[PDB]
RNA sequence: GCUGCAGUUAAAAAGCUCGUAGUUGGAUCUUGUGGAGGGUUCCCCGCCCCUUGCCUCUCGGCGCCGGCCCGAAGCGUUUACUUUGAAAAAAUUAGAGUGUUCAAAGCAGGCCCGAGCCGCCUGGAUACCGCAGCUAGGAAUAAUGGAAUAGGACCGCGGUUCUAUUUUGUUGG
RNA sequence: GACGACCCAUUCGAACGUCUGCCCUAUCAACUUUCGAUGGUAGUCGCCGUGCCUACCAUGGUGACCACGGGUGACGGGGAAUCAGGGUUCGAUUCCGGAGAGGGAGCCUGAGAAACGGCUACCACAUCCAAGGAAGGCAGCAGGCGCGCAAAUUACCCACUC
C-alpha cells in the first residue's frame, strides 16, 4: 500500500508519464499517477480493485501486457505457497470400452493470480484463459473467482 | 444394507409367482416402482394394485393372474442409444414375437417399442416376459 | 463368487485381469522370455548342426526296441542336441562329422511316443533329403 | 529429413475432385505457387488434357501454351501448372470459346461455356480492409488482388464486381439477409440458396443458415459463404442443375425415366 | 469369464477384530377437461396454480388512428445422459452403375447415316469415420445448491464519504 | 517487352505453444533442489514467447487417481489376420509424420542445412608411396563377402508419369 518500490529497480506502469510542469498544489494534494487498465472481452468484467489500486504487476490481464485468446477453463484452488501464482485441480471421468464403465482421473495446473483478487481460499472455484508462455510451467491466468454451488466460508450467514 | 429398492420389488413378485400365490406385498414403495408396475399392467401381465399410507414411504399390494414368466433388473443403469438397442433385445428377450425391455428417458419411463416411435434413447431399468 | 459391478469400477476390473493372466502356464512363458533364452533354437523352426556320435536308445515299457538316434552340435550356438532318424535303415546314410538339418518332433518342445528324452528329428543330410535317399530318387555325392 | 520446402505430389495424395486414374502413374502435377490454394485450384494441364481433351499427353499441352493461345482473367499465361480457381475466366481466342470455373452440385469444377460480353467481368469476395501511409484506404480480395481508394460503404464479407481490361471496381453486393449465395467448402460444397440467419460467437466460428429453391435447409461456417446476387437474382449465369442437390433415389428415378446415356 | 467361470469334500475364504484412501448408499418436492394429425382417453396449441419463469428498457423495423403492442438481449441453480447440426486426407473396407470373352480386377463407356455426323449423350455416387473439443432441442434417472448469529421486496425514506464531469452558447471559474 | 531491387499483401511452408489419448514391471515407495529444482524483479542471447542463460531474492514442484526407477526380438498413425454378440493378435514394408548416413563433436555458404554424392578434428577400420607424402564412407541402382532356417540381372530407355 504506502510503499511498492521493494525491488532494486524502480517499478512503474509503461505508457503513463508524470508532468514536471504546473506542479503547484497548495496546502493539500491529489494523485500524481493516473492508472492504466483495459477491457478483456468475452463478457468478463474488470475488478474495482484494479482501477482503484496502486500495485505493479506486468503479467496482470486488466493492468499489464497480456492477450487472452484460445481456450477458457475452470478448476478448484488446491495450493498457494508461491508468490503471484497458485495451483488448481481438474478432475474427470475416462471411459474404457471393453467394459461399459468409467475411471476417475485428475491433472494439476500452475496459474498466475494478480492482486485485485485478495480473499481467495483453498476449495474456491476459479475460471482461467490461455496466454503466451508466462514462465517455464505457466500458460493460464485467472479471470474470475467464485464460491457458488458450495458451502460458505465460516457459517451460513456469510 | 439396502442399496436399491426396485430389485427387492421384482425379486419379491418373482418368488410369489413361482409358488402360485394370488397376492404379494411390496415394501418400501417408491415413485419408480409405481411407474414400472403400471407398464406391466397396461400390457396385461399383472392385475390391479392398491397403495397403503403409513407416514414412512408406504406399501403396495398387487394382484397376480399367472401369465408372467419372469421380471428382472439390470443393476448398473447403462445408457442406450437407438443404434445399440437391437443388441440388448437380442440378449435379454425369449423371442422376437413377445416380451419387453423397460427404459427411463427424458420423455418418461416406457416400453422399448415406444422409444422407437418417440425417437429417443435413455437408461435401462429392467424387463418382463 | 463376489465380483464388483459399480459403474466407476473399470480400474479394479482392468488391473485384476492383468494381474491374473500371469497364472496361465502358456501366457507366462511367452511373455517372460526365460523360455526364449533356454530354447536351443533361438525361436527358429529348423537349425543346422554337425554329427558327433551315433547311438541307440532303449524304448519305454510296455514295448521293446532300440531306437536309432544321433548326437549333434548346432552351428550358431555350439550347444548340444540329440535327434531321432526316421524310417527303416536310414542310419546307414548319415556317416560322422558332417552337416544335418534338424526340425521339431511335433509337440512344441515335449518328447513323443516311447523314446525317452528326445525332442528333435533329422530331415536333411549333406544337402540331400532323407525321403529322396530312401525312395531312391537321389544319392550322397562322393 | 526435411531441410526445406517440397516440390513433388504423389497421385493418391492429390485432391479428390481432380478425378485422376489409379494406374497410369506415381506422380501428379504439383500446382504452381499463385493466387489460389493447392487444395482449392485446378492446374491448367488437367483442364486441357483431362477435361477438354485437346491434347493426349503433357507435351501436346506444352506446345499449345507456348503458341500464346491461352488467356486467364484476360492475361496470357505460358505456365502449364498455373493454379486457376473459382470465378476465373479462361478464353481460347483461336477456337473462339470462353469458360468460367463454377462448382457442380457434387463438389467438382464443371465446364461452363459463356457468351463473350459476360467474359468481360468477374465477382470478388472481400478478405481485408486497411489504411496505409498518407491515410490512403486499401482493399484485399479472395484471389490476392489489391485495390486503392474503394468506396467507403464496402465492408468485410461483401462481393464486388471488377472489369478485366482495367482491374477497377464497378459495383457491389452487401452481406445481409435475403441475398443469394453459393457454398465454397465443407460437405455442402456446390449448393446454392438464400441467406436466412447468421448466428455469431465471440471467439471461434460464426454459423450461417441457408434455404434452397425447393425449401430444404442447410448450414456451414461463415468462411464458406460466397454472395452472388442482391435478393433472389444472380449476377452470373449458372450451370445445369442450378445447385439443387437431389438425393440418390431421385437421381436413380430420373436416369431410368429420361433414358439418357444412349438407352 | 465385461457379456460369462469357480472357492463344504476335486486347485482355492486372510486365526480374529478395528480402520484411512477406493467402490456403493433408504423415502420425499405440479395434474385432468378442450382443439390438430391419430384413435375412442395420449403424443403438438391454450388452460384449476406457474407455460418459455421474469422484466423494462433503448441503439435498432413493425401494426394503426403520439400511445399501446410482438422478434433480440440480462438470462433461465451447475454437469453427466440423449437427440440434432457443424467440422475431420486419399487408398483400404462396405455399397451403386458398367457383358475386362467370364472372373479377380479397372473406371470406364454408349448412340448414327457412308466418308460430307466435320458429331451427339453420359459416369467418375453414397454410407461409416471411437474417445476429446464445438452446437441447438428434451428434463425421467444420477450427482450439486439457497434464509436459523433471518433476508427477499416495495417507483419507500435518512445520515455520510467517494466521484464521472454530461445538460446549459463556448473557452476558463 | 526482358532482367533487377527496398517495402506491403498473397502462395508454398517452417517453428513454438493449448486440451484429451500409451505396452510390461513394487524381487522399483517416495522423488527433485545454485551441479536450475518451482516461482519473482532487472538484464543478456535469440527470428520471436520462455530459467533459454546470468545476478539478487523466496522455498517451492510431483506421487497410491502409481510419481521416481528398470524392461521392450518398441519408430507412431491410416491399416491387416481371425471373428454369433463381446473380443484376441499383428503393423520393419509402396500414403502421412519423425529420425539417421561407421561412432561422437564443430562449422562454411544460403531464403532454407548444424548437409554428409559439403568441409575440419578425434575415435574404429583401411588403399597407394620413390617413406617425403596423398586419398576415403553403397541403411541410392546392379554386383560381391560375412551371417544364417531365410530373400532376383554388374540388361534396355527418357516413349509414358512428373
Amino acid at each position: 500500500m504506502a510503499d511498492i518500490q521493494t525491488e532494486r529497480a524502480y517499478q512503474k506502469q509503461p505508457t503513463i508519464f508524470q508532468n514536471k510542469k504546473r506542479v503547484l498544489l497548495g496546502e493539500t494534494g491529489k494523485e500524481k499517477l493516473p492508472r492504466y487498465y483495459k477491457n478483456i472481452g468475452l463478457g468478463f468484467k474488470t475488478p474495482k480493485e484494479a482501477i482503484e489500486g496502486t500495485y505493479i504487476d506486468k503479467k496482470c490481464p486488466f493492468t499489464g501486457n497480456v492477450s487472452i485468446r484460445g481456450r477458457i477453463l475452470s478448476g478448484v484452488v488446491t495450493k498457494m505457497k508461491m508468490q503471484r501464482t497458485i495451483v488448481i485441480r481438474r478432475d474427470y471421468l475416462h471411459y474404457i470400452r471393453k467394459y461399459n464403465r468409467f475411471e476417475k482421473r485428475h491433472k494439476n495446473m500452475s496459474v498466475h493470480l494478480s492482486p485485485c483478487f485478495r480473499d481467495v481460499q483453498i476449495g474456491d472455484i476459479v475460471t482461467v484463459g490461455e496466454c503466451r508462455p508466462l514462465s517455464k510451467t505457466v500458460r493460464f491466468n485467472v479471470l474470475k473467482v467464485t464460491k457458488a454451488a458450495g458451502t460458505k466460508k465460516q457459517f451460513q450467514k456469510f | 444394507v439396502r442399496m436399491n429398492v426396485l430389485a427387492d420389488a421384482l425379486k419379491s413378485i418373482n418368488n410369489a409367482e413361482k409358488r402360485g400365490k394370488r397376492q404379494v406385498l411390496i415394501r418400501p414403495c417408491s415413485k419408480v416402482i409405481v411407474r414400472f408396475l403400471t407398464v406391466m399392467m397396461k400390457h396385461g401381465y399383472i392385475g390391479e394394485f392398491e397403495i397403503i399410507d403409513d407416514h414412512r414411504a408406504g406399501k403396495i399390494v398387487v394382484n397376480l393372474t399367472g401369465r408372467l414368466n419372469k421380471c428382472g433388473v439390470i443393476s448398473p443403469r447403462f445408457d442406450v442409444q437407438l443404434k445399440d438397442l437391437e443388441k440388448w433385445q437380442n440378449n435379454l428377450l425369449p423371442s422376437r414375437q413377445f416380451g419387453f425391455i423397460v427404459l427411463t428417458t427424458s420423455a418418461g419411463i416406457m416400453d422399448h417399442e415406444e422409444a422407437r416411435r418417440k425417437h429417443t434413447g435413455g437408461k435401462i431399468l429392467g424387463f418382463f416376459f | 463368487m463376489g465380483k464388483c459391478r459399480g459403474l466407476r469400477t473399470a480400474r479394479k476390473l482392468r488391473s485384476h485381469r492383468r494381474d491374473q493372466k500371469w497364472h496361465d502356464k502358456q501366457y507366462k512363458k511367452a511373455h517372460l522370455g526365460t523360455a526364449l533364452k533356454a530354447n536351443p533354437f533361438g525361436g527358429a523352426s529348423h537349425a543346422k548342426g554337425i554329427v558327433l556320435e551315433k547311438v541307440g536308445v532303449e524304448a519305454k515299457q510296455p514295448n521293446s526296441a532300440i531306437r536309432k538316434c544321433v548326437r549333434v552340435q548346432l552351428i550358431k550356438n555350439g550347444k548340444k542336441i540329440t535327434a531321432f532318424v526316421p524310417n527303416d535303415g536310414c542310419l546307414n546314410f548319415i556317416e560322422e562329422n558332417d552337416e544335418v538339418l534338424v526340425a521339431g518332433f511335433g509337440r512344441k518342445g515335449h518328447a513323443v511316443g516311447d523314446i525317452p528324452g528326445v525332442r528333435f528329428k533329422v530331415v536333411k543330410v549333406a544337402n540331400v533329403s532323407l525321403l529322396a535317399l530312401y525312395k531312391g530318387k537321389k544319392e550322397r555325392p562322393r | 529429413m526435411a531441410r526445406g520446402p517440397k516440390k513433388h505430389l504423389k497421385r493418391v495424395a492429390a485432391p479428390k475432385h481432380w478425378m485422376l486414374d489409379k494406374l497410369t502413374s506415381v506422380f501428379a502435377p504439383r500446382p504452381s505457387t499463385g493466387p489460389h490454394k493447392l487444395r482449392e485450384c485446378l492446374p491448367l494441364i488437367i483442364f486441357l488434357r483431362n477435361k477438354l481433351k485437346y491434347a493426349l499427353t503433357g507435351d501436346e499441352v506444352k506446345k499449345i501454351c507456348m503458341q500464346r493461345f491461352i488467356k486467364i482473367d484476360g492475361k496470357v499465361r505460358a505456365d502449364i501448372t498455373y493454379p486457376a480457381g473459382f470465378m476465373d475466366v479462361i478464353s481460347i481466342d483461336k477456337t473462339g470459346e470462353n469458360f468460367r470455373l463454377i462448382y457442380d452440385t457434387k463438389g467438382r469444377f464443371a465446364v461452363h461455356r459463356i457468351t463473350p460480353e459476360e467474359a468481360k467481368y468477374k465477382l470478388c469476395k472481400v478478405r481485408k480492409i486497411f489504411v496505409g501511409t498518407k491515410g490512403i484506404p486499401h482493399l484485399v480480395t479472395h484471389d490476392a488482388r489489391t485495390i486503392r481508394y474503394p468506396d467507403p460503404l464496402i465492408k468485410m464479407n461483401d462481393t464486388i464486381q471488377i472489369d478485366l481490361e482495367t482491374g477497377k471496381i464497378t459495383d457491389f453486393i452487401k452481406f445481409d439477409t435475403g441475398n443469394l449465395c453459393m457454398v465454397t467448402g465443407g460437405a455442402n460444397l456446390g449448393r446454392i440458396g438464400v441467406i436466412t440467419n447468421r448466428e455469431r460467437h465471440p471467439g471461434s466460428f460464426d454459423v450461417v443458415h441457408v434455404k434452397d429453391a425447393n425449401g430444404n435447409s442447410f448450414a456451414t461456417r461463415l468462411s464458406n459463404i460466397f454472395v452472388i446476387g442482391k435478393g433472389n437474382k444472380p449476377w452470373i449465369s449458372l450451370p445445369r442443375g442450378k445447385g439443387i442437390r437431389l438425393t440418390i433415389a431421385e437421381e436413380r428415378d430420373k436416369r431410368l425415366a429420361a433414358k439418357q446415356s444412349s438407352g
